[PDB]
């Protein structure tokens, strides 16, 4: 099939079908209530909390060289 | 004054098919994987 | 999202956008001399609208954003 | 540059030289005598920078 | 490494070697192989030219500039009163 | 000269009727525009803002004289192409100097060289060629109302000329027709602009009218609107003639119908003289204190054509499946960049303006150049596809479909590599010289507070790089529909050449073959400059850009 | 005041005619003739003989670019045999 | 303050106007015989969408501008988004409302920062071989400046960082700061 | 149209042109003079001093123009 000849493999119709509706399925997505909030959970809101998580504790410790009597809190 | 194969939409929509984007509905394509039972 | 959103909010959203934006536009021209004649005349008075009534830039752009929103519509 | 330089100072010397109503041309003798000082000023110019340079330097 | 007379001696080499790759001609056939030094030669002489061009070209830039600080000067001099 | 030239050739035309006489005539006019070149090569030991000529009437300037010979050497360029025919027969065994100049070659070249070709048969059309660049040249040297209305018909009644000149092609009558019609009506409004600034200001003097402008620009009875109006009106015809949009419609259509030949001219001497008239008139008109003339400047329109070109040019050639039309849409986006470099009316951008034009002009030379030749090297192949058969106007418009040119890097990879390399300086990859020149006109509006065009202009390349690459995946992503002439390679179909010496003595016979049949040197050698001048720009940076740089400072020169 | 009025006349010739080729040459001749006429009205009021010269010039263009215009016309009509065009 | 009502009737009006005249050449370039009366009736719905888009621009902006008591550039942008917002609405698709209303207000808005050049950029009238000289040449700053952007710690830690160090935690947790010797001698 | 591009080339219209169209009423007033009706040039006179002399750039151009409009014409509609 390729460029250069290859071993003899039983291409099984049904894996060849599969492997090619993933590699066409982009064609096909469409705007729903369930495709608008899955896409807005993972590109939002979860990357917005991460970044409101380390906004807000950028800073907040220091490990280094810490004893008894001092506190790891910096801020 | 020219002809429709050199202006024409016509020949536009040839090149360019609508089809060639492939527009589906939740009732024959559900899945959103192109009809993929 | 790899196979979906991130594709029609993307390039796959632009590609089939931008196609269908192009194939209208072009669609207005004709080749009729005449209806040219009066493109050249309706461009030449917007310009003299926009620069005799000391027009706001917004006004402008919103022109234009709107001139896309149509042709973006068929027909 | 905000100062326009005219290309063409000769502009000055037009006018029709038939039919001319006695005091209807303005007198430019200041008009005459800026380029005479501009004249004057460059060909000096040129004068200093061959006479110092190139010659007697070289 | 930006030598005028090297590059455009070898500008003019690389125009013959497109040129014969573009009509598709052999490279090197020996009864044609005095046209690389022809072709070579005359870009040489285009970067001679580019020589004098240069030189001109520096000292009336240069003497651009002295009149840009002499205009600056007499400016803020006379802002000093 | 150029006007010698004009009566001298017409005078030597007046009296022929053979159309045997036009590739001579074409290569007496190279010859005429050199010494045009030699005598504005000689005028250039001056440096001065403008000197104004024969009564005020014409000026001269450092900028004025450099235009003119740059538009002599796209000429002589583009002259070639009527000059020497497009295919010849090439052997090692007449390769040697003493062979090209003492010796001849004797063969049947009438139909391998197409010698009997329409655009080799038309005997008035390097004279009609050279009428439109005396309209050009007088158009960069003109100083008053008058003489700008005047050059600008002689200049455009040229070209409607020349896309009607193929008298037999209905697309080119056609295409005549309408660059006519809607060039008619621009002309009005560039005289309507020219008669309202006389009706105001009372002179045809540009001088005057720049005075005019100076004084009124302070910080009553007589406000001095017209001026931005006037110029507003006048601006909008020249807009059209270098097809900016939303002026642009026409030349899609005029572009594709006349012979791929006469667009190369058409599309390219236009452009250069108009914008290098614009930039004079911009620098002098351009207010400094921000007033109520500051407001109404007539050179937003040359801003918003930016922009709307930007955007046209790039979206609107998307779609495009005929070669043609596509290199108008570009060249559309292109003057958008020339406008937006035109309107920020800084040092920076006046040299990004004068480095761009220069570029461009060369580059869209090349693809011109590249697309001819592909369509005359095609002569050796066959091909069965429907589509093209059903083509019109073949021999004038040989390739018209970019499907044509689909694995013509399977037929000429070296010559299908020089249009990459084309294209790809049309988008603007580094290191070619279309990159530096798109990467001074972004730095020059950013550092003019233009950065919403800066983005757009940005934006607008990325979509206009589409088609670009949809050109180049056509050659070199896909195997060839043209395949090569069997009946000129068939083990028996050789024709015969002889070799002959000052007394035309016979010296050898050779029996030769289709693969003995090669572009014409003027072509190939054309196109290799150029190409290398792209690729190899980066090397070769220091004159070309001084020399703008030099030209602004006097333009400038407080 | 008349001279705006015949150019709009002109203009108003693009805008009502989609079919007649022929109109839109007429109507470029319309526009010309009024911006002449009001170069020359114009030159009366500031007595100056270079707007009678202007118009002259404009006269002479507008004559010479008529003459081209039917030419190309011709040449148009020679192969189609029309100058109708299909809406 | 401003009229926000005052203020979008012009901003409908006049954006309006423009669609009334994309309306008449529809109309114009009709090909079947409609007639005149086609401007309201076959390309009404063309022009009031224009007036529609141009009201809710000008009124919100405005509005905008009186809830923020400010004039910057977030008022062109949300603007912008029920302008844009508008013009989805026409097409009855929410994606298409979304989209539009995001394009108009971020083009809108990235327009009013950095001001386009389309009526003219804002001319310093200084010396401008002066500012960029300045900007060339400050190499170095005073510390004051950069502790004001950047703030203390997070590897920025000027002198005199622990004595102010162990002040906030006093004021924060109320707990000096004391480390203990590491030497049993001491 | 007729109202956009009536309202903004009227305003460009300068006073000779626009003084009487569209109870006091403004009159023109003349009177002679001597020395510039000595040798009184016609129109035609006047335009022939100076479009030969002072203006004949204009002319020359033309003439290219009118040379450009029989060699075009001819070339584009007549069997050579
Ligand atoms: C002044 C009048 C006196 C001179 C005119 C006659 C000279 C002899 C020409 C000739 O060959 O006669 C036979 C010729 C036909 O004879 P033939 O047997 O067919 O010869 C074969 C061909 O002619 C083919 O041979 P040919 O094409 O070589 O002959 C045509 C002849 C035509 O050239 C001329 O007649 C010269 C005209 C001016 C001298 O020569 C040329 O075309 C080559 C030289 C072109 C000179 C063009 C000068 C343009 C004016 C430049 C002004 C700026 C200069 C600075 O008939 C003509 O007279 C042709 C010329 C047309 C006459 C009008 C010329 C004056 C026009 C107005 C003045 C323009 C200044
Ligand atoms: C950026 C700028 C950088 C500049 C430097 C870059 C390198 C410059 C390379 C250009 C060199 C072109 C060249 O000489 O090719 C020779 C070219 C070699 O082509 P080939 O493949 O060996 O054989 C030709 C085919 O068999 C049959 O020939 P064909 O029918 O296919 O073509 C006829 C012949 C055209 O006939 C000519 O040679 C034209 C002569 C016009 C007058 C030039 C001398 C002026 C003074 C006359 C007294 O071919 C050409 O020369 C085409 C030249 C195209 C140049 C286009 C202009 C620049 C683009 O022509 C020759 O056959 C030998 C001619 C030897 C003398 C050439 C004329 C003198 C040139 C002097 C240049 C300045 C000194
Ligand atoms: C990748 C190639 C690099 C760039 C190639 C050229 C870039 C640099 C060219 C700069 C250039 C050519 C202008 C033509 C190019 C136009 C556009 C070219 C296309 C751009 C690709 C303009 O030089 C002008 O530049 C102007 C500012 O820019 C100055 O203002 C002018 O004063 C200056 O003359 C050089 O001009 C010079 O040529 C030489 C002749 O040897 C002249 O020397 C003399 O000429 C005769 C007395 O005249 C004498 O008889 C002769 O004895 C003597 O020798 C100079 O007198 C001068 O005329
Ligand atoms: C700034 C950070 C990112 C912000 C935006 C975040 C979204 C990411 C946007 C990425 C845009 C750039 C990548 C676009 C790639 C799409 C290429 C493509 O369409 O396939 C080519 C396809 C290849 O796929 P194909 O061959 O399978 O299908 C097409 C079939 N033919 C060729 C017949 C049409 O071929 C084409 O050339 C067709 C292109 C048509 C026009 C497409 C325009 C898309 C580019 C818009 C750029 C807009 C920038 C703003
Ligand atoms: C691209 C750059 C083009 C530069 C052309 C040029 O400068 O040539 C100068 C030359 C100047 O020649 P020249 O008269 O200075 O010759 C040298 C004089 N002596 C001997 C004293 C040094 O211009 C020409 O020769 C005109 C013909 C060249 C153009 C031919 C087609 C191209
Ligand atoms: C980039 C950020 C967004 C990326 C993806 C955008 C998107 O969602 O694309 C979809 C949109 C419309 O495509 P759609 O018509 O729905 O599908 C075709 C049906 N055949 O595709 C589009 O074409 C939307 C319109 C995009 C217009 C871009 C204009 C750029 C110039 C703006 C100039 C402003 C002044
Ligand atoms: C350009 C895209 C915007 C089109 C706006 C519009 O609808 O105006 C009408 C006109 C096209 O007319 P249309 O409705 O397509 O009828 C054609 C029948 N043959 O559209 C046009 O083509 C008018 C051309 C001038 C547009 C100038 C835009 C200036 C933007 C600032
Ligand atoms: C900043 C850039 C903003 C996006 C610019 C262009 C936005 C746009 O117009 O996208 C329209 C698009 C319509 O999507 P839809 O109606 O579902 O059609 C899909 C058919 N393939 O709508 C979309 O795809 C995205 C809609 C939500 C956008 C949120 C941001």
């Amino acid at each position: 099939m390729a460029g250069l000849q290859h071993y003899k493999i039983a291409m099984d119709p049904a894996l060849v079908r599969l492997g090619s509706m993933i590699s066409n399925r982009y064609k096909y997505f469409r705007w729903t209530k369930r495709t608008a909030l899955v896409s807005f959970m993972y590109v939002v809101v979860v990357p917005s909390t991460i970044g409101y998580l380390a906004y807000k504790t950028d800073g907040l410790w220091d490990l280094r060289a810490k004893r008894r009597g001092d506190l790891i809190s910096e801020r | 004054f020219l002809p429709e194969a050199m202006v024409g939409r016509s020949k536009i929509d040839e090149k360019y098919p609508d089809s060639d984007y492939p527009t589906l509905t939740d009732k024959e394509d559900p899945d959103m994987n192109g009809g993929y039972i | 999202l790899d196979k979906g959103s991130i594709e029609l909010f993307g390039p796959y959203g632009l590609e089939r956008g931008l196609v269908k934006l192009s194939k209208n536009i072009s669609s207005l021209s004709t080749s009729h001399v005449t209806t040219y004649a009066l493109y050249i005349l309706v461009g030449f008075i917007l310009y003299l609208i926009y620069n005799n009534l000391l027009l706001d830039y917004s006004y402008l752009l919103l022109i234009i954003i709107l001139l896309l929103l149509l042709m973006m519509i068929g027909e | 540059s905000r100062h326009i330089e005219l290309k063409y100072p000769e502009v000055f010397s037009h006018g029709s030289p038939f039919n001319v109503p006695a005091g209807f041309y303005p007198n430019l003798d200041h008009v005459i005598e800026h380029y005479r000082k501009q004249h004057l000023e460059e060909e000096e110019r040129k004068a200093k920078k061959l006479a110092a340079a190139a010659a007697a330097a070289s | 490494m930006v030598n005028r007379i090297l590059f455009w001696t070898g500008f003019g080499l690389a125009v013959r070697f497109w040129q014969l790759g573009i009509e598709m001609r052999p490279f090197f056939n020996r009864k044609s192989l005095w046209a690389y030094p022809l072709f070579g030669g005359v870009g040489a002489s285009f970067g001679y030219w580019l020589q004098s061009i240069d030189e001109k070209q520096t000292k009336m830039l240069e003497e651009r500039k002295q009149a840009i600080l002499e205009k600056r000067a007499r400016r803020a001099q006379r802002q000093a009163e | 000269m150029i006007m010698i030239s004009i009566l001298s050739l017409l005078l030597s035309t007046s009296v022929t009727l053979r159309r045997d006489m036009s590739i001579l005539f074409n290569r007496i006019s190279i010859i005429a525009l050199a010494y045009c070149i030699l005598h504005d090569t000689m005028s250039l030991s001056f440096i001065s803002k403008g000197i104004g000529l024969h009564g005020g009437l014409l000026h001269i300037t450092n900028l004025t004289q450099i235009f003119h010979i740059f538009i002599f050497i796209i000429s002589i360029l583009i002259l070639q192409l009527t000059s020497f025919y497009p295919r010849k027969v090439w052997i090692p065994e007449y390769s040697s100097l003493k062979d090209i100049f003492f010796n001849k070659i004797l063969y049947y070249r009438t139909k391998i060289i197409n010698k009997m070709g329409e655009h080799m048969k038309i005997i008035e059309y390097p004279l009609i060629l050279l009428f439109v660049i005396s309209g050009a040249v007088f158009l960069i040297s003109t100083n008053d109302l008058v003489s700008i209305f005047l050059s600008i018909e002689l200049q455009s009644y040229g070209l409607y000329l020349l896309s009607t000149i193929y008298r037999n092609s209905e697309l080119s009558t056609t295409g005549g027709l309408i660059y006519f019609l809607l060039g008619g009506l621009s002309s009005c409004f560039i005289l309507l602009g020219t008669s309202l600034l006389y009706v105001n200001s009372g002179t045809t003097s540009l001088d005057g009218l720049y005075i005019l402008n100076s004084i009124s620009d302070v910080n009553s009875w007589y406000k001095p609107y017209y001026l931005n109006f006037s110029l507003l009106i006048f601006s909008i015809g020249f807009l059209f003639k270098v097809s900016a949009a939303p002026f642009h419609f026409w030349s899609p259509d005029v572009y594709d119908a006349i012979p791929t030949i006469v667009t190369t001219f058409v599309a390219i001497i236009a452009k250069i003289s108009i914008f290098i008239f614009l930039l004079e008139l911009v620098y002098y008109t351009n207010s400094n204190a921000n007033s109520y003339l500051s407001e109404f400047s007539w050179t937003y329109a040359l801003l918003i054509s930016s922009l709307l070109s930007l955007i046209i040019g790039t979206v609107v050639g998307l779609t495009q499946f005929r070669i043609k039309r596509l290199l108008a849409y570009s060249t559309i986006s292109h003057v958008g960049f020339i406008l937006l470099a035109l309107s920020v009316s800084s040092i920076e951008s006046t040299q990004a303006f004068i480095f761009y034009l220069i570029q461009y002009s060369i580059s869209n030379l090349n693809a011109f150049f590249i697309l001819i030749t592909i369509g005359f090297s095609l002569y050796g192949y066959v091909t069965n596809n429907k589509e093209y058969k059903s083509l019109l106007d073949k021999n004038n418009s040989p390739i018209q479909l970019i499907s044509q040119l689909k694995g013509y890097f399977y037929i000429n990879p070296l010559l299908s590599l020089s249009l990459a390399i084309t294209i790809f300086s049309f988008v603007g990859v580094p290191p070619l010289v279309g990159f530096f020149a798109k990467q001074m006109v972004l730095s020059a509006a950013l550092d003019n507070g233009y950065i919403f065009l800066s983005l757009i202009a940005i934006i607008t390349s990325v979509i206009g790089a589409v088609y670009y690459l949809n050109v180049i995946k056509e050659i070199f992503f896909y195997s060839p529909e043209h395949e090569v002439n069997p009946v000129l390679n068939e083990s028996d179909s050789n024709f015969s050449l002889r070799i002959l010496n000052e007394k035309n003595v016979l010296i050898r016979s050779v029996l030769l073959k289709g693969r003995n049949i090669f572009i014409s040197s003027p072509f190939s050698i054309t196109i290799s400059i150029i190409t290398n001048v792209i690729l190899l720009f980066i090397f070769m940076n220091k004159e070309w850009l001084s020399m703008g740089t030099i030209l602004v400072q006097i333009l400038f020169s407080a | 005041n008349i001279t705006l009025i015949l150019f709009l006349i002109g203009i108003l010739g693009f805008v009502l005619n989609r079919k007649n080729i022929i109109l839109m040459l007429i109507s470029i001749e319309i526009m010309l003739l009024s911006i002449t006429f009001l170069i020359l009205l114009s030159s009366l009021n500031m007595d100056d003989i270079i707007g009678q010269t202007y118009a002259i010039y404009i006269i002479v263009v507008a004559g010479a670019e008529s003459a081209i215009g039917l030419g190309i016309l011709v040449a148009f009509y020679r192969l189609r045999g029309s100058i109708a065009i299909e809406y | 303050p401003k009229d926000a009502v005052h203020l979008g009737l012009k901003g409908a009006a006049v954006v309006g106007g423009i669609g009334l005249l994309f309306a008449a050449v529809r109309t114009s370039l009709a090909r079947k015989n409609v007639g005149p009366w086609a401007i309201f009736t076959r390309n009404g719905k063309l022009a009031a969408t224009f007036a529609a888009v141009g009201g809710a621009y000008d009124f919100t902006r405005a509005a905008a501008a009186n809830l923020r008591e400010k004039e910057d550039w977030v008022n062109n942008g949300i603007g912008g988004l029920f302008a844009g917002a508008t013009m989805g609405l026409t097409t009855g698709r929410i994606p298409r409302v979304l989209g539009f209303a995001a394009l108009t207000g971020v083009v809108l808005a990235t327009a009013e920062y950095a001001g386009s050049g389309l009526r003219g950029v804002f001319k310093r009238d200084v010396d401008e071989y002066e500012r960029k000289e300045f900007l060339r040449k400050n190499r170095r700053r005073p510390i004051e400046e950069t502790l004001a952007e950047i703030g203390e710690g997070r590897g920025i830690k000027p002198p005199g960082y622990y004595e102010r160090r162990a002040q906030r935690l006093k004021e924060k947790y109320g707990v000096d700061i004391n480390p203990v010797c590491a030497d049993p001698d001491q | 149209v007729g109202i956009i591009i009536s309202s903004f080339l009227f305003k460009m219209l300068p006073y000779g042109v626009i003084i009487s169209n569209q109870k006091n009423d403004l009159f023109f007033i003349t009177s002679k003079i001597w020395d510039g009706a000595l040798a009184e040039n016609n129109h035609i006179s006047s335009i022939g001093n100076i479009m030969y002399t002072n203006y004949n750039v204009w002319l020359i151009l033309a003439s290219f123009i009118l040379l450009l409009a029989m060699v075009g014409a001819i070339v584009i509609t007549i069997k050579p």
